C-alpha cells in the first residue's frame, strides 16, 4: 500500500436560513427500480455513495434513463432543488481565455482526469443534504436510502469544488515547470510546451507520478489538436472560429436574424470587415421570434459583404510577449468601425468591430474615442498590455478637438495612418465675437396646447424674419430659430439665442443627429467660414425679440 | 491580541464586485507584495467556498520606486456597520500652517482581524488572459483601505501617540484612513524635524517614511468677480448680464435692469456701448454684494458633500464643494502643470485627489464628485494615475454645463 495524501474537503453550506431539500421520489417502473439497485450497488461497491439509516430527513429525486449507450441504464439524481438552496461559490470559469493572447506551442498533450474526480471528497456536514432514494420493488419495503460521498454529478458545487481541488494539487507541479503551461476543462488536463517531444512525453510522466501521489490515475489520449473549444479551433501555432455558415434563405424572420448576426458578430473577432448594423436594424420592436422581416436593400448589401468576407477560411496567430502590440482602426460608415489588432505586419492575432452608443447625436471623433477605449480595455484583459493605436486622424485634428472640448478626454499613445475616410472636425464655432459680420438676434417659442409656434430672427441691419409653424414645440422653435440665422446669413455670422437647450446640443459639438433639424443645422454650419454663438438669458429685455408669441 | 467583533450592516450581505482588468506589471507587483504578505500571515489563501470580492490594484505613491497594493473598498465600507466609538473632526486642522500627510497604514497589519468578518476582505489577483486561476486571498489582519482599520487601531493609536501629543500640544493630529495628517504653524525646517521625531516615535513603537506637505493658510478660495472695462461691447454686456442672473440665484439682491437697458435695440456684438450712470451704479451695487459670503450656508454632517469640476482649458480647472445647490462650501481654481501637459485625464485625476484631500483636512470626509468626463475614458484610465491611498465616490455629467463660463 502507497499512501496517498487525502484531499482536503471544501466546507459548504446551505444558503442562510434555508433548510435541506425535501422531495417526493417519483414511481418508478420495476426495471428501472432494478437497474438503479444494480448502479448503486456499483457506485456504493466503489465508495461514490453509502446507506443511509431512517434518522435523516432529507431527499432528492433520483431518475432512470435509457442511456446514450445503446444498452444500459443510466442515473440521474436531479438536484435542482438542492441547488437552488446551496450557496455561492467562486467561479473561476468566468472570463474564458481568448485565442489570441496564447502562446504557441510546439507540443499539447490532453490527459483525462475523469477518474480523479470522483477521488474528491464530499463535506462531511454537507452529505447529508444529499440523500436519495431508491423506491422499493411494488412499494413493500423501505427504499434503499443513499448519500454522496463525493462531488455529485448535477450538483451546485461540484465544478468549482473539482477545479479547485485540481489546481491545489496543480500548484506545485506548475510552479516548479514554468516551461509548460496546464489547463483544465471538463474531465481533461491539457499540458502544452515548447519542449522536444521526448522531453515532453517525460515531464507529462512527471505529472502523472505526481497525479499519482494523490492515488489519482490517467488512462494512459482521443484528442488531438485541432481543439474544438468554446466555439474556436485551437491549433499549434495558430487559431480561428469555429467554421461560419451563413444559412441561404428566401425569407427570413426575427429568430433567423438574430442567429445570423450572433454568428456574425461570432465571426467579427477574425474575419476583418464584418459589418452588422443594417441586419440588426431590423431586429428593432419585434420580440416575436416567428415574425418574418422583408430585409432591405441595405441589408441585403450587408449580407453580401459578409457572404465575401466569410467565403474562405482566415486564422489568427498567437501572442509573442517580447514584440509589441499595435491596434489599427477604420471607420466603416453608419456609426460602424471595424479594427486589427496585430505585432508583425499582415499577421493579425484578432479582429473587432465597435458599433457606436444610441443617442441623439454624436460625432465621429467621440466615436473614435470609445472605439479606442474599448480595444484598449480588451486588449488589457488579453495580453496584459495597451496596444499601439494606428488611426485614421491627423494628429492637428485630435490637438484642436481635445484642447477645445468641453469635457476631460484622452487617446494612448498613437499615430496617425492614412487610410481613407479620414476623421475630422466638421465645423469649429468662435471664441470670440466677429468683427463685421451680421448679428442674428433669433427667437422661437410654441403654444403647449394648440402646438401652434413661430421661429425667427432680427439682425443689427434691419434684417428680419418670422416663420409660423404647426405642430411643434419651444424646443424645436429654438433650433429652426438659429437654422433660419444660418440660412439667411453670410459666411461669417454672430448669432444670439436664449436657449440653452440649442446651446447644450451644439456646444456638444455633434456631426450627426436623429433630429433632421440639428442635421440641417449642422450642414449650415459646415458650409459657414465663422460663426459666433451667444448665450443670453431670457425675459430680460435684450435685443433678441418676442415678437415671436 | 484580541479581535474586536465586526458585522455587516442588517439585510447585507458581503461585497460581490468584479476585478476589473490589470496590466502585467500591477499583476507582477501584486503577486511580489502578496507573497510577501502571505509569508507575513496577513493574508491567507482561501477556497471556492468564498464567494465574495473586493477589486485591488497598485499604485506607485508620491516619489517612489515601490508598488504599493491598493484595494477598493468603496462596497465593503459602505455595507460595513457603521463604528461608533461613543470624532467631530478637528476644525484647527485647516487653520494650521503646515499639514504633513503621513502614510500610517502598516500600523493595522499589527491587529488581527475577527475571524468571521475574514471572509468579507476576499480579493482575487487575476491572470493575464485568465489563463491560470486568479489567485485568491482574505486579510487575517486589519487591510489598508478599510473603513473598520482605523475605528478599530484607534485605541492603540491614541496610546502610542500619548507622549507626542502631551509634549507638543499645539500640534493637532488627525486620522483618516490610511493617513495622518500633522498640522503646525512652526517652521517648515522645524515641521519636518518633528514629523520625523513622530514618524521614528511610530517606529520604535512599531513605508511611513513618506511625506505630504500642504499649506492650508494659503488655500486662495474664488470669490465671484466682474470685469473691469473702459470700453464695453454688446458682447460684454450680455456675458455681464448672464453671469449677474446666474449670481443672482445666489446672492439676493443681484439687479440687471438698468445693465438691460442697454441691450435693447438690436445691435453690432462688437459695438461699443457706453454705460449709463444708472447702468454703472447698478454694477457698482451688483460688485459690492458680491463681497458678501453667501447667505445661510451651513455645514451638515449627515450629508453627503458634492463636488463639481470644469474644464477651462490650458491645465486649467475650476471646482465647487457644496452640499445644497448655489450654496458654496468651498471653490477653488487649479492651473497646476504637475506631469500632464498632454492629458486631460491625468489632469482631472489629480484634481480630484487634491479636491478629495482639501476636502479630508476641511471636514474630515470626502465629496462624491461630479465629473465633466464619459464614463468609459474614466474608467479605462483612472487607476494609471492614481496616488492616493484612499477612494471616492463618483458620477459623471455628459450635458456641458453653461456654468463654466461663470467661473472663468
Ligand atoms: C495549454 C492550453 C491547452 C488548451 C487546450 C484547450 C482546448 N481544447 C484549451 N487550452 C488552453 C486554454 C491552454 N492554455 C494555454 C496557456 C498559454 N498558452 C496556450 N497556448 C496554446 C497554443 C496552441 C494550442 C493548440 N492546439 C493550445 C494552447 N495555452
Ligand atoms: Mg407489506
Ligand atoms: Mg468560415
Ligand atoms: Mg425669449
Ligand atoms: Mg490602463
Amino acid at each position: 500500500m502507497v499512501p496517498i495524501s487525502p484531499i482536503e474537503t471544501v466546507p459548504v453550506k446551505l444558503k442562510p436560513g434555508m433548510d435541506g431539500p425535501k422531495v417526493k421520489q417519483w414511481p418508478l417502473t420495476e426495471e428501472k427500480i432494478k437497474a438503479l439497485v444494480e448502479i448503486c450497488t456499483e457506485m456504493e461497491k466503489e465508495g461514490k455513495i453509502s446507506k443511509i439509516g431512517p434518522e435523516n430527513p432529507y431527499n432528492t429525486p433520483v431518475f432512470a434513463i435509457k442511456k446514450k449507450d445503446s444498452t444500459k441504464w443510466r442515473k440521474l439524481v436531479d438536484f435542482r432543488e438542492l441547488n437552488k438552496r446551496t450557496q455561492d461559490f467562486w467561479e473561476v470559469q468566468l472570463g474564458i481565455p481568448h485565442p489570441a493572447g496564447l502562446k504557441k506551442k510546439k507540443s499539447v498533450t490532453v490527459l483525462d482526469v475523469g477518474d480523479a474526480y470522483f477521488s474528491v471528497p464530499l463535506d462531511e456536514d454537507f452529505r447529508k443534504y444529499t440523500a436519495f432514494t431508491i423506491p422499493s420493488i411494488n412499494n413493500e419495503t423501505p427504499g434503499i436510502r443513499y448519500q454522496y460521498n463525493v462531488l455529485p454529478q448535477g450538483w451546485k458545487g461540484s465544478p468549482a469544488i473539482f477545479q479547485s481541488s485540481m489546481t491545489k494539487i496543480l500548484e506545485p507541479f506548475a510552479a516548479q515547470n514554468p516551461d509548460i503551461v496546464i489547463y483544465q476543462y471538463m474531465d481533461d488536463l491539457y499540458v502544452g510546451s515548447d519542449l522536444e517531444i521526448g522531453q515532453h512525453r517525460t515531464k507529462i510522466e512527471e505529472l502523472r507520478q505526481h497525479l499519482l501521489r494523490w492515488g489519482l490515475t490517467t488512462p494512459d489520449h482521443q484528442k488531438e489538436p485541432p481543439f474544438l473549444w468554446m466555439g474556436y479551433e485551437l491549433h499549434p501555432d495558430k487559431w480561428t472560429v469555429q467554421p461560419i455558415v451563413l444559412p441561404e434563405k428566401d425569407s427570413w424572420t426575427v429568430n433567423d436574424i438574430q442567429k445570423l448576426v450572433g454568428k456574425l458578430n461570432w465571426a467579427s473577432q477574425i474575419y476583418p470587415g464584418i459589418k452588422v448594423r443594417q441586419l440588426s436594424k431590423l431586429l428593432r420592436g419585434t420580440k416575436a421570434l416567428t415574425e418574418v422581416i422583408p430585409l432591405t436593400e441595405e441589408a441585403e448589401l450587408e449580407l453580401a459583404e459578409n457572404r465575401e468576407i466569410l467565403k474562405e477560411p482566415v486564422h489568427g496567430v498567437y501572442y509573442d510577449p517580447s514584440k509589441d502590440l499595435i491596434a489599427e482602426i477604420q471607420k466603416q460608415g453608419q456609426g460602424q468601425w471595424t479594427y486589427q489588432i496585430y505585432q508583425e505586419p499582415f499577421k493579425n492575432l484578432k479582429t473587432g468591430k465597435y458599433a457606436r452608443m444610441r443617442g441623439a447625436h454624436t460625432n465621429d471623433v467621440k466615436q473614435l474615442t470609445e472605439a479606442v477605449q474599448k480595444i484598449t480595455t480588451e486588449s488589457i484583459v488579453i495580453w496584459g498590455k495597451t496596444p499601439k493605436f494606428k488611426l485614421p486622424i491627423q494628429k492637428e485634428t485630435w490637438e484642436t478637438w481635445w484642447t477645445e472640448y468641453w469635457q476631460a478626454t484622452w487617446i494612448p499613445e498613437w499615430e496617425f495612418v492614412n487610410t481613407p475616410p479620414l476623421v475630422k472636425l466638421w465645423y469649429q464655432l468662435e471664441k470670440e465675437p466677429i468683427v463685421g459680420a451680421e448679428t442674428f438676434y433669433v427667437d422661437g417659442a410654441a403654444n403647449r396646447e394648440t402646438k401652434l409656434g413661430k421661429a425667427g430672427y432680427v439682425t443689427n441691419k434691419g434684417r428680419q424674419k418670422v416663420v409660423p409653424l404647426t405642430n411643434t414645440t419651444n424646443q424645436k422653435t429654438e433650433l429652426q430659430a438659429i437654422y433660419l440665422a444660418l440660412q439667411d446669413s453670410g459666411l461669417e455670422v454672430n448669432i444670439v439665442t436664449d436657449s440653452q437647450y440649442a446651446l447644450g446640443i451644439i456646444q456638444a459639438q455633434p456631426d450627426k443627429s436623429e433630429s433632421e433639424l440639428v442635421n440641417q443645422i449642422i450642414e449650415q454650419l459646415i458650409k459657414k467660414e465663422k460663426v459666433y454663438l451667444a448665450w443670453v438669458p431670457a425675459h430680460k429685455g435684450i435685443g433678441g425679440n418676442e415678437q415671436v408669441d | 491580541i484580541e479581535t474586536v467583533p465586526v458585522k455587516l450592516k442588517p439585510g447585507m450581505d458581503g461585497p460581490k464586485v468584479k476585478q476589473w482588468p490589470l496590466t502585467e506589471e500591477k499583476i507582477k507587483a501584486l503577486v511580489e507584495i502578496c507573497t510577501e504578505m502571505e509569508k507575513e500571515g496577513k493574508i491567507s489563501k482561501i477556497g471556492p467556498e468564498n464567494p465574495y470580492n473586493t477589486p485591488v490594484f497598485a499604485i506607485k505613491k508620491k516619489d517612489s520606486t515601490k508598488w504599493r497594493k491598493l484595494v477598493d473598498f468603496r462596497e465593503l465600507n459602505k455595507r460595513t456597520q457603521d463604528f461608533w466609538e461613543v470624532i467631530p473632526h478637528p476644525a484647527g486642522l485647516k487653520k494650521k500652517k503646515s499639514v504633513t500627510v503621513l502614510d500610517v497604514g502598516d500600523a493595522y497589519f499589527s491587529v488581527p482581524l475577527d475571524e468571521d468578518f475574514r471572509k468579507y476582505t476576499a480579493f482575487t489577483i487575476p491572470s493575464i488572459n485568465n489563463e491560470t486561476p486568479g489567485i485568491r486571498y482574505q486579510y487575517n489582519v486589519l487591510p489598508q483601505g478599510w473603513k473598520g482599520s482605523p475605528a478599530i487601531f484607534q485605541s492603540s493609536m491614541t496610546k502610542i501617540l500619548e507622549p507626542f501629543k502631551k509634549q507638543n500640544p499645539d500640534i493637532v493630529i488627525y486620522q483618516y484612513m490610511d493617513d495622518l495628517y500633522v498640522g503646525s504653524d512652526l517652521e517648515i525646517g522645524q515641521h519636518r524635524t518633528k514629523i520625523e521625531e513622530l514618524r521614528q516615535h511610530l517606529l520604535r513603537w512599531g513605508f511611513l517614511w513618506m511625506g505630504y506637505e500642504l499649506h492650508p493658510d494659503k488655500w486662495t478660495v474664488q470669490p465671484i468677480v466682474l470685469p473691469e472695462k473702459d470700453s464695453w461691447t454688446v458682447n460684454d454686456i450680455q456675458k455681464l448680464v448672464g453671469k449677474l442672473n446666474w449670481a443672482s440665484q445666489i446672492y439676493p439682491g443681484i439687479k440687471v435692469r438698468q445693465l438691460s437697458k442697454l441691450l435693447r435695440g438690436t445691435k453690432a456684438l462688437t459695438e461699443v456701448i457706453p454705460l449709463t450712470e444708472e447702468a454703472e451704479l447698478e454694477l457698482a451695487e451688483n460688485r459690492e454684494i458680491l463681497k458678501e459670503p453667501v447667505h445661510g450656508v451651513y455645514y451638515d454632517p449627515s450629508k453627503d458633500l458634492i463636488a463639481e469640476i470644469q474644464k477651462q482649458g490650458q491645465g486649467q480647472w475650476t471646482y465647487q464643494i457644496y452640499q445644497e445647490p448655489f450654496k458654496n462650501l468651498k471653490t477653488g481654481k487649479y492651473a497646476r502643470m504637475r506631469g500632464a501637459h498632454t492629458n486631460d485625464v491625468k489632469q482631472l485625476t489629480e484634481a480630484v485627489q487634491k479636491i478629495t484631500t482639501e476636502s479630508i483636512v476641511i471636514w474630515g470626509k470626502t465629496p462624491k464628485f461630479k465629473l465633466p468626463i464619459q464614463k468609459e475614458t474614466w474608467e479605462t484610465w483612472w487607476t494609471e494615475y492614481w496616488q492616493a491611498t484612499w477612494i471616492p465616490e463618483w458620477e459623471f455629467v455628459n450635458t456641458p454645463p453653461l456654468v463654466k463660463l461663470w467661473y472663468q
